[PDB]
């Protein structure tokens, strides 16, 4: 943020940005509020 | 009273391991530092030709 109008707030692409790997890194977790994911639709059939 | 620990002081070295993850860069342990995590080194084979 330059003069804090600047550098708002950074959403997530909706193509790819929630990656599957990533996530929280260390055992004694924080267990944070706003949690994000990925899911299919419900026309792709279920396999394991 | 239902517990009773003895606290004592100890002369913790590691000699042959480093650290593969640690949360910041600084001393003075506090709960973050309660997860962090080592790993071994690699071998070396010092030895006559």
């Amino acid at each position: 943020a330059t003069v804090a109008g600047a550098g708002k707030e950074i959403f997530a692409d909706k193509t790819f940005q929630p990656e599957p790997q990533v996530g929280e890194s260390q055992w004694n977790e924080a267990d944070a509020t706003a949690a994000g994911g990925r899911v299919l639709k419900k026309t792709t059939p279920m396999k394991p | 009273p239902t517990v009773v620990l003895y606290s004592e002081d100890v002369n913790m070295e590691t000699p042959d391991t480093h650290l593969s993850y640690k949360p910041k860069m600084g001393d003075k342990n506090a709960k973050v530092m309660l997860g962090q995590q080592a790993m071994p080194n690699r071998p070396n084979y010092i030895a006559f030709r």
